[PDB]
């Protein structure tokens, strides 16, 4: 599922990501709101305007667990498994919004970094996303 | 399907700043690299098989464009695009029996190429109005389908 | 869309031996097991916590009941369905928002159902209408979005 | 993934299965036909007509893999590590069409066995037959 050429795109992007998980993941979810107000649903106790404080707070953990599977990905399907059931039993989300977060997570990193995210390293990440994906919604498969 | 006279500005401001050339070329390569199914579809355009190769050819180079473009007919009429991809939405279905969630994929494959070519240029409340259309799009060039 | 003459007899013939209290039974609740997300969307449904309080919650039934004998106003109005579900797409995308991906899942769980009751009477060429019945009546479902 | 519990329902329908391999599979297709036609410009070099030797010589690979790959339920992407290869790169297919196989080789299942095909049953095998789906596009992910 996620060979050699992979894991060195998918590291790289990241350390290059990194230090600014403040507001790579506020952005990415100040995003996934304005573009899809369905997704809108998940939080109604959230506030949603933008630049707000629990969505700062928020998307620091948003990459704060992204980038952690980054540096931990010889086993992605058992660090996240965690929120997997958060995910995947509590809060049950609708997998196709892992997308809707999936690509608003790369109108990001394309804003910032737009001549490291050539087509592979790309290819990498949406298929890494692909990886916390699926994990995260375990509990169906 | 609704538009408003500020979606029209995102769009419209923005479309004659593309530099569709290189956008077209950008996004049917990563189409291409990125799903490589997408590839099948594409055999008589010649070599594609190593990813930076995809680009070097220049069919995609040229026939990306086109697509690029192609979303040019539409922004002169956000109102009748029904009937503007319909002709189109023919040659999708019909002829080359194009599953539509890749109407999704190059869709998502071309916002993420203006994403990187307008920086911060390119707003939340933008690539909205960018979706809203290659959604509209997406599903126009479905029409000759359900 | 087409029906035809081979067409419109195996919908209304099939139609009319179909336990639409069973088979609704049964549909609602694989996809209430088989997708465990959408139970969330039937919250107000109550004991969801395991597959045979799910089969025997009753309310569950009263659900498939009312969604299996939907479908039959449908499997009269054949050239009319758009009309038909109308409000019921307004439902299910303006209301509900349910994402369309789920009306293909109940379809796809639906089509399984009719293969367990009827067997052999479920013909190859019978499934066929059972499937783009099924089809458009989704894409109908989703006439209040784009 | 697939757990110790989806390791036995799964176990479940194949054994039920198992001795009409040539069949379901072959009944599988058809049904892969004659429901969604524009699964068949994969097939041009092939008889799509109900019953051919074709549909028959085709189907019992389509389901002897598929059961080859529950009886190693365990390693789903190298016992298959041979189809995928080929799939994925020279008929190169889209997805797509792995759910119209599936579902379609779930609705013979419930043709021949609806009370082995317990929803419970049902669930695990829709797993199963997204990761076999998933190992032979793998070229992708
Ligand atoms: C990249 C995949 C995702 C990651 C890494 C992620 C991450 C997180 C994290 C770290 C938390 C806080 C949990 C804790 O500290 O125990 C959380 C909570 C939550 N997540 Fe996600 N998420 C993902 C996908 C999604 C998506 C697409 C949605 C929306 C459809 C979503 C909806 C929620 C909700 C509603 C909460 C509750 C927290 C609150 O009330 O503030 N997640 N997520
Ligand atoms: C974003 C939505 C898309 C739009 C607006 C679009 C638009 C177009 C346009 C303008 C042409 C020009 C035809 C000509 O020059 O004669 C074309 C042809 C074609 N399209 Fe698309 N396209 C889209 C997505 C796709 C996808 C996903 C595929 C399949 C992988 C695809 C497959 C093709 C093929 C195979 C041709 C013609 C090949 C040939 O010239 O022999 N398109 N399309
Ligand atoms: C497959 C085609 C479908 C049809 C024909 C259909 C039909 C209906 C009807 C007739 C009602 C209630 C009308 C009433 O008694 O007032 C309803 C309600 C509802 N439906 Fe659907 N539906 C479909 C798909 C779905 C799907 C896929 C979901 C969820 C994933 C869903 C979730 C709901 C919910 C949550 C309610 C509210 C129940 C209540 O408040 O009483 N439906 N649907
Ligand atoms: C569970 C999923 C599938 C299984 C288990 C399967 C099984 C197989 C096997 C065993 C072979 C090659 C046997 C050999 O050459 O020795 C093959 C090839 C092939 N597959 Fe599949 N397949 C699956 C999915 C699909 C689907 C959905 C399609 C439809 C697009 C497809 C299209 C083909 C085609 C066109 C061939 C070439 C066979 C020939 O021309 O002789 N496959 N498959």
């Amino acid at each position: 599922v996620l060979s050699a050429a992979d894991k060195t795109n998918v590291k790289g992007i990241f350390a290059k990501i990194a230090g600014h998980a403040e507001e790579y993941g506020a952005e990415a979810l100040d995003r996934m709101f304005t573009t899809y107000p369905q997704t809108k649903t998940y939080f109604p106790h959230f506030d949603v305007s933008h630049g707000s404080a629990q969505i700062k707070g928020h998307g620091k953990k948003v990459a704060a667990a992204l980038v952690e599977a980054a540096n931990h990905i010889d086993d992605i399907a058992g660090t996240l498994s965690k929120l997997s059931d958060l995910h995947a039993q509590k809060l049950r989300v609708d997998p196709v919004n892992f997308k809707l977060l999936g690509q608003c997570f790369l109108v990001v990193v394309a804003i910032h970094h737009p001549a490291a995210l050539t087509p592979e390293v790309h290819a990498s990440l949406d298929k890494f996303l692909c990886a916390v994906g699926t994990v995260l919604t375990a509990k169906y498969r | 399907v609704h538009w408003s006279a500020e979606e029209k500005q995102l769009i419209t401001g923005l479309w004659g700043k593309v530099n569709v050339a290189e956008c077209g070329a950008e996004a049917l390569a990563r189409l291409l690299i990125v799903y490589p199914w997408t590839q099948r579809f594409f055999a008589s355009f010649g070599n594609l098989s190593s990813p930076t190769a995809i680009l070097g050819n220049p069919m995609v180079r040229a026939h990306g464009k086109k697509v690029l473009t192609s979303f040019g007919d539409a922004v002169k009429n956000l109102d009748n695009i029904k009937n503007t991809f319909s002709q189109l939405s023919e040659l999708h279905c019909d002829k080359l029996h194009v599953d539509p969630e890749n109407f999704r994929l190059l869709g998502d494959i071309l916002i993420i190429v203006l994403a990187a070519h307008f920086t911060k240029d390119f707003t939340p409340e933008c690539q909205a109005a960018w979706q809203k259309l290659v959604r509209v799009v997406a599903h126009a060039l479905a029409r000759k389908y359900h």
